[PDB]
């Protein structure tokens, strides 16, 4: 009843806002600076873990502001907001690449626009 | 993929919790309540990001007990059918592969797997290899596999993954 | 009444009927309208019997009966049942008959694949493939069911589906020169 590809999602998955993995993790980073303070206080669960050290893993951007600057330039590109998860987490190289994997990403923009958008994603990315 | 939702779930407050930090009881025991419990509608709960608000506290009657609803935004991890993931192979056999993402554990059947992949039982690690060994799939490595399903059991979800669509596997 | 209407009703009903409903339907052949009892003392068969062919040849709406009532010379009610054969009604149901088998193969084939792949034959319960990775305990290195403490087994479920797809391709043959028959139908 609900397909990614398809872009359906049920009345639940409407309103509900995608998270970056290095959003993701910011605010995991958080819980657990929080979790330091008031001591005596139960302790995450491994769950939180297995999340935080996974958001980290495919952690696409570093920086904070990095990660806000890209927000801004998606948030003016007419873009799903499921799809602006998967452009941001899987970082395609290609714009043929992005399209095979989504395919309701066909007809959406121009090929040559596509591969742009891609392109600028690298810039903000931080290699190490 | 990850979802940050609100959800709504209904704490039974003991007698012995009234009093003073009262509403702090009725936090703090939905944070043990709602981590490390899933459910197929929502999916695993991560953690509770925010509680947005406590409703009243409507007394059983007989039990002596307080029922009280709680709004909290946490997010969530749910296995779409048709969707690629990333994930890390935690354990390799011949029957199948086990992965797991995040909490979630996906289980790789055989058959899925792409029939050039054999099984390596000589090699001290069980891994996947082909006869060129251009490609090699082990454990603890970063595949991409499509859900092909997902079935829900015992507040368990986990999801089967396939590697026949291209741009899957190990890159 | 052209000869192939005539020609193709021998044909259909020597197929997939005995001997006793082509016998009836050769008195309605000879003569476009034949009363009951005069068929039944032509064939000599029995009236249970001759009223349940004729039931089925109703049923499949093959020929056509009208009553008539009158009075007979001694003044007795008589009440006469006239059997006539309806071409026009027998094309449609024997087509019918065509798209059900033709179209029963997709029915057929999707019996196969509601049986489970993989069963447990010490238990005799079928085991979800799924489930059994749950019941599969990583320790052990091999799927096993806790209740009985015995290994599984799903090389026995595949038998079954193999020879069920036989009678399919074996189903189509039956078929086959039924279709030449009802292209009497169309002429
Ligand atoms: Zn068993």
């Amino acid at each position: 009843e609900e397909d990614a590809s398809q872009l359906i999602f049920p009345k639940e998955f409407e309103t509900a806002e995608t998270l970056l993995n290095s959003e993701v993790h910011m605010l995991l980073e958080h819980r657990k600076q929080q979790n330091e303070s008031a001591e005596d206080e139960q302790e995450l669960s491994e769950v939180f873990m297995k999340t935080l050290n996974y958001t980290a893993r495919f952690s696409r951007f570093k920086n904070r502001e990095t990660i806000a600057s890209v927000r801004s330039l998606l948030l003016q590109k007419k873009l799903h907001k499921f799809e602006l998860a998967c452009l941001a987490n899987l970082c395609p190289e290609t714009a043929e690449e992005s399209k095979a994997l989504i395919p309701s990403l066909e007809g959406r923009f121009e090929d040559e626009e596509l591969q742009q958008i891609l392109d600028d994603i690298q810039t903000k990315r931080s290699f190490q | 993929m990850f979802y940050h939702i609100s959800l709504e779930h209904e704490i039974l407050l003991h007698p012995r919790y009234f009093g003073p930090n009262l509403l702090n009881t009725v936090k703090q025991k939905l944070f043990t309540e709602v981590e490390g419990t899933c459910t197929g509608k929502y999916g695993f709960v991560i953690a509770v990001t925010t509680i947005d608000n406590i409703g009243a506290g409507v007394i059983q009657p007989g039990r002596g007990f307080v029922l009280y609803p709680v709004k909290y935004k946490a997010i969530v991890f749910r296995p779409f059918k048709g969707e690629v993931v990333d994930a890390v192979v935690t354990q390799v056999n011949k029957v199948g592969l086990f992965t797991e993402i995040g909490p979630m554990s996906c289980f790789i059947s055989r058959h899925s797997i792409p029939s050039e992949m054999e099984f390596d039982p000589n090699s001290n690690p069980p891994c996947y290899k082909t006869m060129d060994e251009d490609i090699v799939i082990q454990q603890d490595d970063e595949i991409r596999l499509k859900i092909v399903g997902t079935r829900v059991d015992k507040n368990d979800i986990f999801a089967i993954g396939s590697l026949m669509d291209d741009y899957l596997g190990l890159v | 009444v052209p000869a192939a209407l005539k020609r193709l009703a021998k044909y259909v009903i020597r197929g997939f009927y005995g001997i006793e409903h082509a016998l009836a339907l050769d008195i309605l052949i000879r003569n476009s309208c034949v009363k009951e009892e005069d068929m039944l003392e032509l064939l000599k068969f029995d009236r249970k019997q001759l009223r349940s062919v004729l039931n089925n040849l109703k049923g499949d709406k093959f020929i056509k009966c009208r009553m008539r009532v009158e009075t007979a010379a001694d003044g007795k009610t008589t009440r006469h049942n006239y059997y006539f054969i309806n071409y026009r009604t027998l094309v449609n149901v024997v087509k019918y008959k065509l798209d059900h088998m033709r179209r029963r193969i997709e029915t057929d084939e999707r019996d196969s694949t509601n049986r489970a792949s993989f069963k447990c034959p010490v238990c005799s319960s079928t085991f979800t493939d799924l489930e059994a990775n749950q019941l599969f305990d990583p320790m052990t290195g091999t799927f096993r069911c806790t209740f009985c403490h015995t290994e599984v087994e799903e090389d026995e479920s595949a038998m079954p589906k193999k020879d069920a797809r036989t009678l399919l391709a074996r189903f189509n043959e039956q078929i086959e020169p039924i279709y030449a028959l009802l292209r009497e139908t169309e002429d």
